[PDB]
């Protein structure tokens, strides 16, 4: 009777000896002001964390949540596990300590963590636009279901996994008064392109090694909108052209990264049994998709009961009896109270490890008492 | 079959440049085959409101990707068409203005392009850069009137 | 050479330009503690055994140090190997004591030493009789099977 | 050239090493120049490409 | 290079992305195109399939996109791993000296010891912190003016 | 000895003799075949 | 003659968020007879 | 067809072979660069290699 109670108490993650810690500044942000975050970081760690920390390698510029100018990522090698006694000095403790530590950092978005082994635990969920909507539409949808997101336990921070909308530079190009002055639209958008944003022209060889060779516009002339008027362009007479004489130019907003799923645009959104519940919590047409670990997972009893059935029918043909048995199969919930109290004693939850050692010995408290019964 | 189609594969690259003209534009392919249909699934418009085109214009857009990626399907067929910008040209219109199909041709191949034009504040920057912003240059045409107006 | 002028000057590249052996991308830039680094991400391919791999980039590194210019040393950060080796010979080693602990453990219950030597010969043959029943099964040995075991 | 003739000096542990690959023989060298190209008024693809 | 997500997304993403139709055993597929002008399409097959044979499918449906793609899609060079997701292993290159910056230390790594490291079995994709030398030029738009060039 | 920036390898014929272990598939064929005569007779030193 | 009496592939365009086809080709009533071919001038800046 | 011992060393093979990554079971790679215009890559496999 108490067996039943205790079996619905109890709910490894391993200090794998490293960890990682991304950093992602809001959109926009220029490669030395996350530098100057990437410089925080790493002196937090090996001064802060002076008896653990190794090293650390951060890497600006590259991120596991895409790439980019602002994204960043560090990468901290501990010291030996024999070195770092306690339960302080493990990474389940420097990456909660670092992380508390990590939100005095203003517009940044800085935790240290750690990995599993294979494949968080959560709920990663999709929204894909099946009408034909268009990204406002949706935009408009994925904060809706956020905004929603009152209630209350596996929900917590739930928040997407994109970008948002950044101010874009549009620049509009009239082909009427580009053909009455003379001028090619081929020549201005080379040019626009070129020294804009680089031009791969062909190779040539380096030290007996095949390279390649560029073309760009010196960093000093393509930092602001107003470098646009230092750029002309030969028209057909032989004469030169600036951009004022056939543009135009606004600011207006776009997205950093467009994401699609199954061949639709989508957005994603990154005690409790996992939300069953989150489904029907709905605008015009857009769709729900679970995937990864949600997919998973979704996509026990059945094959213990029928292994209780089987060594039931295996005793019976040993003993002959029919009730003899019985007697074997009785000893099954006395030596099953000595895992469930200790694991219940630590909180060493239900894993396959704890799992797996409740079997072995049910499967030997049955040798126990069948090599007495049987001489009995 | 696998194995089949590796070893069909790996033989007919042998024998690729020798094709004259479509060794590119999407020529060339090798896959398993069947020979009869599964199944055929009918889409009809009760109410009225959409013609032959409109209806296997929603199952060429919408539906014909997804069946074309379920589990365990082959080779789906399509009995329809997707849409297109069709443009019909009218040879007493264009010999009134002395004009050609090459005319209309490189108008809209140069009219409905897609050019990508660097960004503002990219790498290597000068010290004291707090801008990272992208350049928008034309785009491609959406509309049955942007078209018009080529 | 790029053009020549009315009187016969001559414009070259270097005129209009700065040319200077540079990076591809200046998009990405790393930091070892501190002073200017750089590396290679290693990932893994799909079926691919990550212990006899990791020993195979470090001895194919092995080959191209001798080379290397004045000063220039490789380092380790983030690598996921040395954990699975030492846990590995962590769960070996508890298995090792028990035979000792058995055959100490029966010697107190029975004080014969001649009979004691039964049960420490019979653990160990029914011990590598499993890791040959897994080489023919084609299973590999892993933190579970070193458990079950235990 | 330098290990050759130079492992030769063991006839008693090495015999008959040979380079295994062609030499250096001579070649028509013959250079376009760009300014007086560009001057006459010549490209250099058609140059090339006679 | 120097294309946005719009531009990215509609000349590469969705080009390559209607041909992926017809593989053995997928379950679903997932893309990204992102401002620096990057595509990363992800096809993740069921538990159990044969990685090789997945990817010469994968190729087989992309080759015939790739007359589609813009020259400078091309010239950069595509391409298609079975590689996992998670770091197995980041190396490191430091100068304890002094002598180099993260540039020539860059470039040393990427034309001396990348090749090597990516041909070793198993190893299924490198990433290089950093980039390699290419012939770096730096125009000068006044002087394009004064000369009247472009 | 050669001058610095110069390596070697091994290619065709000798690659596969330097990477492999003769005796050793030998020498537990010795142990195997005392073993089975062992059983065989009953007895030790009959092997010898 | 290919553009009037085929149809052309030029190029894509974007409708509702899907990649299309841009195609010309001839008016139907303009491709139907063999006497129809004297219907199309192609320009020298006379057209023939 | 035309090019030489360089010219195709430089624009051929090197290109040709440092795209040969990701490969399994690859022992080692080998080529010759000829001056009647021809290119010659050679990869070994691992015995047992299909």
């Amino acid at each position: 009777v108490g067996m039943a109670y205790l079996f619905v108490r109890l709910p490894p993650d391993e200090d794998q000896g490293v960890f990682m810690t991304m950093v992602q500044l809001p959109a926009g942000a220029t490669q030395e002001r996350t530098q100057k975050v990437l410089n925080e970081v790493t002196h937090y760690y090996l001064t802060k964390e002076k008896n653990n920390v190794e090293s650390v390698f951060a890497v600006n510029g590259f991120g596991f949540a895409g790439r980019g100018q602002n994204t960043g990522i560090a990468f901290v090698s501990l010291k030996d596990w024999a070195d770092r006694p306690g339960e302080e000095n493990k990474v389940e403790a420097i990456t909660m300590r670092a992380t508390r530590a990590f939100s005095q950092i203003k517009d940044a978005m800085v935790f240290a963590f750690n990995l599993p082994a294979i494949v968080a635990t959560g709920f990663d969920f999709e929204l894909i636009d099946q009408a034909g909507l268009g990204h406002e539409k949706l935009t408009q949808a994925r904060n809706q279901l956020l905004a929603e997101a009152a209630k209350h336990d596996m929900l917590t921070s739930v928040r997407p996994n994109g970008l948002e909308d950044t101010p874009q530079f549009k620049i509009d190009i009239d082909q009427e008064k580009a053909q009455a002055l003379g001028v090619s639209i081929n020549d201005i958008n080379t040019t626009l392109g070129a020294a804009w944003g680089g031009s791969y022209v062909n190779d040539f060889i380096d030290r007996g090694r095949v390279k390649k060779v560029y073309v760009m516009s010196e960093a000093k002339y393509r930092m602001l909108p107003d470098d646009i008027g230092d750029w002309y362009v030969r028209a057909a007479d032989g004469q030169m052209v600036p951009f004022s004489a056939f543009s135009s130019s606004r600011w207006e907003y776009g997205s950093p990264r467009l994401e699609r799923y199954n061949g639709l645009p989508s957005m994603e959104i990154l005690e409790a049994m996992e939300l069953m519940e989150q489904l029907a919590s709905l605008p015009t047409g857009v769709g729900y998709d679970w995937t990864g670990m949600s997919y998973q997972e979704r996509l026990a009893p059945s094959l213990y009961a029928i292994s209780l059935i089987v060594v039931f029918l295996c005793l019976a043909a040993l003993y002959e009896s029919w009730s003899i048995p019985f007697s074997v199969m009785l000893v099954v919930p006395l030596g099953v109270i000595g895992a469930l109290l200790a694991a219940t004693f630590r909180g060493l939850t239900n894993d396959v490890y704890f799992q797996v050692g409740l079997l072995t010995t049910i499967g030997l408290s049955a040798k126990n008492a069948i090599l007495i019964v049987e001489f009995a | 079959a696998d194995i089949a189609q590796v070893q069909v594969q790996n033989k007919l690259q042998l024998a690729m440049p020798l094709l004259p003209q479509e060794v590119q534009q999407q020529g060339v392919s090798v896959e398993k085959s069947s020979s009869s249909f599964l199944m055929v699934v009918g889409v009809i418009n009760t109410d009225g409101t959409m013609t032959q085109e409109d209806i296997s214009d929603y199952v060429a857009a919408n539906m014909k990707d997804a069946i074309s990626r379920t589990s365990g399907v082959g080779d789906v067929q399509l009995f329809g068409s997707q849409y297109a910008m069709r443009i019909w040209m009218n040879p007493n219109e264009l010999n009134k203005f002395q004009l050609t199909p090459v005319d209309v041709i490189t108008a809209i191949k140069a009219q409905n392009a897609q050019v990508a034009a660097g960004q503002l504040g990219g790498t290597p920057p000068v010290k004291g850069q707090q801008l990272n912003a992208s350049i928008i240059a034309q785009t491609r045409l959406t509309s049955t009137e942007e078209f018009g107006k080529i | 050479l790029l053009k020549v002028n009315q009187d016969g000057s001559r414009v070259l590249l270097r005129d209009v330009a700065k040319i200077e052996l540079g990076g591809e991308n200046y998009d990405i830039i790393a930091e070892f503690n501190g002073q200017p680094a750089s590396g290679l991400g290693i990932k893994l391919a799909t079926g691919a055994n990550a212990l006899d791999t990791a020993a195979a980039i470090r001895a194919e590194l092995a080959k191209m140090e001798p080379f290397f210019p004045s000063g220039l040393k490789i380092v380790y950060p983030y690598d996921t190997t040395p954990f699975v080796k030492i846990s590995i010979h962590e769960v070996v080693k508890t298995l090792v004591e028990a035979i000792i602990l058995v055959f100490l453990v029966m010697y107190l219950f029975l004080q014969n030493f001649r009979a004691t030597l039964i049960p420490t010969i019979a653990v160990p043959v029914v011990l590598l009789g499993t890791f040959a029943v897994l080489a023919a099964f084609g299973f590999s040995i892993n933190t579970l099977t070193m458990f079950g075991m235990v | 050239n330098q290990l050759l003739a130079e492992a030769a000096k063991h006839p008693d542990m090495l015999t008959s090493v040979r380079p295994n690959g062609l030499e250096d023989t001579p070649q028509f060298k013959i250079d376009i120049d760009q300014e007086k190209a560009q001057a006459l008024g010549v490209s250099i693809n058609d140059i090339n490409t006679t | 290079p120097g294309a946005d997500a719009k531009t990215v997304q509609d000349t590469v993403t969705q080009v390559i992305e209607q041909n992926m139709n017809g593989i053995d055993n997928l379950m679903y597929m997932s893309s990204n195109s992102d401002s620096t002008g990057t595509v990363q399409i992800t096809l993740t097959f069921e538990s159990g399939t044969d990685a090789d044979i997945a990817q010469v499918q994968v190729q087989n449906k992309l080759q015939l996109a790739m007359p589609l793609l813009p020259q400078e899609v091309q010239q950069q060079g595509v391409s298609v791993e079975k590689s996992s997701s998670s770091f197995l292993m980041v190396v490191g290159v430091i100068n304890t000296d002094g002598t180099m910056t993260q540039e020539d230390i860059s470039d040393y790594v990427a034309a001396n010891m990348k090749d090597a490291i990516s041909r070793t079995s198993g190893v299924g994709d490198v990433q290089l912190f950093g980039s390699q030398y290419a012939m770096r030029i730096w125009m000068n738009p006044n002087e394009l003016n004064k000369f009247q060039l472009t | 000895k050669l001058p610095t920036g110069v390596g070697y390898d091994w290619t065709g014929m000798s690659y596969q003799e330097r990477l492999s272990q003769a005796p050793s598939l030998y020498a537990i064929s010795l142990i195997v075949v005392f073993l089975c005569l062992a059983a065989l007779y009953e007895s030790w030193s009959i092997p010898f």
